[PDB]
């Protein structure tokens, strides 16, 4: 119909009242099951249809496409193609894929010195195109997904490939990595090397292109967001580079464990599958603990041992929780297994800060605190 | 300067910090445990939708103390951070004078992290500093 | 920076499932009542206030700043200044003043038509200004704002003003005024006729069929939008227009009353008085019923009889509403008095056209259906 | 052609028009009265969130009726307008076909609304045109 403003003022304000509306709906719902009254439901669940429509109504205006964003940046690569004197077409599949609002705002100039590093480094001109016959113009693509839990960022070309046998190489200079270690490597970790800060710091003070290959850079960005990012590359097949970032602000899906009748939330993302596994057919062969599950060997740990509760009576019949973290999985033990429900972070302030096992609180639907595991802060 | 502070007991002696940092005051009920905690915090509570740490005023300043007579947890607001602080009665907002404001630091063994000393013909109100008390708990 | 790009149809539907959480919390307050639940009378205390906050969020993000129709006119405004052969220096301010959609769209036709007509008829070209020893660039300003729950808009030249005499003496020739009446007629109750048929021959105004945008469909329109519209001129001093229109039509105050226990709605801006009066005193004179009051005479009306509505037979003490129309008022007979509220005026419909008697029916808090009286549609 | 229709009586004489332009059926509760309403309407009802009126088909049609008996709204569907029509009965969905559908509406009331007369089973169904119907009740 017609197209109009709104400020991120305005929308930040209507994101509050949309947290104190499902605060709400919690609390009838305390109120329902505490005096069981039949009526009462019949009443809350027509709210509760009202407020769901409601809800993905305000997480539309809340997303936006990654191309309403990145809009300018087809012509940067026009006028850096005119520069450098090179034919290349880009390829920009961005307009149906939604992403959050402060999560765009971070990565942008990140993923811009992504792309003026490689029109420079991995996109050929035309003599050299033409040289190993491969077809006449350069193909640069950006396009993006939704996975699950979480938006999927893709870049990929058909240009050189990045030299990973003169990586190792520069690595073992560099002091990076040991000689023996760098023949046990597959290829996806040699560029891996391109995600480490001071690997390569070279720049231009001319162009203000950023450091290195422009992959450094973006890789923090993407853990400070709490994502995860992937690459490949081969020689003349050309590269490609995985980044996965979270569906939505503040709300996490996860997995409600107890230990001692106390809640600790497991994050349902992360994970890899539920066992139940026996006292028995646990097993050490170095300084730490096993088990065997599905002819894998998986590193378990205790959740109460880990949070230091005292742990007052053993029962044979354990359940576990097996976690996800870089490119591994480990096993956490736990006392009672509650049940999921999709939690909302809130954090516990700068005394808590310096605590690598928990980054975050969050408020149950009985009104309880309940606090959220690191994945990546215990091991 | 006329000073706004808020009055407050702990062992039958008077303490007291401005009002700008404060955020309201509440009496006890059930501390939610937060796990390899510091041992001068108590645990955290849901004070106007947010996740406020509770922490025992008397382990900061070294006094002693009797643990089951307070009931009063103060919430404070800085820049920094907002926390509760548990400790006996309250009175509420205090206006003293700068010409009754001793300024020595010696008087007493936390008098590093106090403003200064309230001098009356009642129970001595001793002026913190809840700026110094704050980058106490941050260390 | 960052902003959000939506479409108004989508905080309009916003909007609609916000009036769906009203009958929801209607449908938890009848729970309430029959309850009684200090933990639920809580919850909803809670839930009322939050969707108070959440429906002035909605609707002061669907209302539309006033700037886009705004600045339309300074081109168009010159264009026709320099075909006119005049010099005006334009003043526009209150820019982002924000109104409903269908007012913003409604009502830019008719405001440049009240602009072009000040240029064409209000400001004088150079040599006639300089004939009268005037400075021979016009101003013209264009100011809005809110005032009184409801939006302003303020237009006044500097220009040659209007003959009130001529004004008069044509209403005389025309036969829409009495000569006494004409000779007790204040200078800013002439310049109404301005507004009636007839006054101004520009842009296809006498035309049977097909009619152009006269000076008379200006203060038409601003009052089909219920608002408000005031004229005041004179000689070499200008002339100047007031327009005063609501914020929106989901806040159009009423008396809600009933007749046979159906909700029928009354207009609180227009009243005089709410009176109890006997059976007694009612009495006919030559033509329908009237009722003396302060001495005065006061045509009283039955709802039920100018609704042609089955009713009750015999005679009580009858409550009534007074209602004032023009320079006049009438008295309106209800049975019982519901209680005021802000409602949300909606179409009558299209199987209905032909009723004059209301304005626009309306959804009301508990999900009841309540018409909307027309002050004017009953004689 | 074979097309799939909604088959309802009034006083024993059957009617049906597509299932393309349908968007419910309801039993009759508290229809609002509208004062001034022409004869063939009973009032409106919020259905679905839009304010539906309910008209009385047979007082359009120009056929028999009884108001105590009627008791069914079909609520209609069409791109300009959806509105319930009250009857009696009501049977469901049937597929009919072109080779017992005749164009003979001559001697109807209501036959240039009628798209045909469908002679299936020994009864005689006549067909409706929904949009030509809606153009009548509307002012």
């Amino acid at each position: 119909s017609q197209t109009v403003r709104v400020d991120i003022e305005k929308l930040d304000n209507l994101m509050d009242l949309m947290g104190e509306l499902v605060i709400a709906r919690s609390r009838i719902l305390e109120t329902l099951k505490k005096y069981n009254i039949k009526e009462l439901d019949e009443s809350l669940s027509h709210l509760s249809r009202i407020t769901l429509d409601l809800q993905n109504v305000v997480m539309k205006i809340r997303m936006v496409p990654i191309s309403f964003v990145f809009n300018r940046f087809p012509r940067m690569v026009r006028d850096l193609a005119k520069k450098m004197n090179k034919e290349v077409n880009f390829i920009m599949r961005g307009e149906d894929t939604e992403l959050d609002r402060t999560f765009v705002e971070e990565i942008g100039e990140p993923l811009l010195h992504l792309l003026r590093n490689a029109i420079d480094h991995g996109i050929e001109p035309k003599e050299e195109r033409i040289a190993k016959g491969k077809p006449p113009i350069g193909t640069l693509i950006l396009s993006a997904r939704h996975e699950g839990n979480n938006v999927v960022i893709e870049v990929e070309d058909d240009g050189r490939g990045i030299d990973k046998e003169k990586i190792i190489r520069k690595a073992i200079e560099k002091g990076l990595i040991d000689e023996s270690k760098a023949a046990t490597l597959s290829d996806q970790e040699i560029l891996n090397f391109l995600f480490v800060p001071g690997f390569s710091t070279k720049e231009k003070v001319s162009e203000v292109s950023g450091r290195g290959v422009g992959m450094d850079v973006v890789k923090n960005v993407v853990e400070s967001l709490n994502g995860s990012m992937g690459i490949e590359s081969e020689k003349d097949k050309g590269t490609k580079v995985t980044i996965r970032l979270p569906l939505t602000l503040a709300i996490i899906q996860a997995l409600l464990v107890k230990v001692n009748n106390l809640v600790y939330a497991i994050p349902i993302a992360n994970i890899d599958t539920i066992l139940s596994i026996s006292k028995e057919d646990i097993q050490r062969v170095q300084d730490r603990d096993v088990i065997v599950i599905r002819g894998e060997v998986i590193p378990v740990y205790r959740l109460w041992e880990v949070l230091q509760i005292e742990h007052k009576e053993e029962l044979e019949e354990m359940e576990a929780v097996i976690v996800r973290v870089g490119n591994r999985k480990y096993g956490i033990v736990v006392d009672d297994l509650l049940g999921q429900d999709d939690i909302v972070i809130k954090s516990l302030g700068k005394v808590f800060s310096e605590v690598k096992e928990f980054s975050g609180a969050a408020i149950l639907g009985d009104g309880s605190i309940a606090l959220i595991i690191n994945v990546s802060g215990i091991v | 300067k006329e000073f706004e502070v808020l009055s407050f007991e702990i062992d039958e002696q008077a303490l007291a910090f401005d009002v700008d940092n404060i955020e309201m005051v509440i009496e006890k009920s059930d501390i939610t445990p937060v796990p390899k905690s510091r041992h001068f915090v108590e645990g955290v509570i849901n004070l106007r939708g947010r996740i406020i740490p509770v922490v025992n005023l008397a382990k900061i300043l070294g006094i002693s103390f009797d643990e089951q007579k307070m009931k009063s947890i103060i919430v404070a607001r800085t820049k920094d951070v907002e926390v509760g602080f548990l400790v006996d009665r309250v009175l509420g907002v205090l206006r003293i004078t700068e010409n009754q404001l001793d300024l020595t630091n010696v008087s007493d063994k936390f008098g590093k992290k106090s403003k200064g000393l309230v001098k009356t013909d009642g129970r001595l109100i001793i002026y913190l500093d809840i700026d110094k008390i704050i980058e106490e708990i941050t260390v």
